[PDB]
């Protein structure tokens, strides 16, 4: 039931891949990166592609999933 | 099949094949576009970070539309 903002990595991660099952494959790199809630809210496009080395495809699909619960 | 099911693959066919004096199948390999992020990509990502001249980039993104 918990929100957004408060989600720990792993939540962040099933709501990804629970969304688009075609993210699941960089489901450790949001491990790697410590993507939780907070985190989450905060990321871009260009911060994917520049520091997690995520595709501009991906990128844009996890932006959208980002938009919905921002 | 809707665009939205369009694999990578089903994208860099579209692209390549589309009528035109350029080839812009390698730039979309390079970014994983599928479907999913074909109908997501707008001229803003194409030129800014794809580096595509504006007007290509706006046919491509109305094709899509059109298509769609």
């Amino acid at each position: 039931r918990s929100q957004p903002i408060d989600w720990t990595i792993e939540e962040v991660i099933q709501y990804i891949e629970s969304n688009d099952n075609s993210l699941a494959v960089h489901g450790d790199l949001f491990r790697k990166h410590e993507i939780d809630g907070k985190a989450l809210l905060r990321l871009n496009s260009e911060r994917m592609m520049k520091y997690m080395g995520l595709k501009l495809g991906p990128a844009l699909k996890i932006c959208n999933l980002v938009n919905k619960v921002n | 099949p809707p665009i939205s099911s369009w694999s990578v693959d089903d994208v860099s066919n579209f692209i390549r094949e589309l009528p035109g004096c350029q080839d812009y199948v390698d730039d979309f390999i390079q970014q994983e576009i599928d479907g999913q992020a074909l109908l997501l990509l707008k001229e803003k990502h194409l030129v800014n970070a794809m580096g595509m001249k504006l007007g290509p980039a706006r046919k491509i993104v109305a094709k899509v539309e059109s298509i769609k």
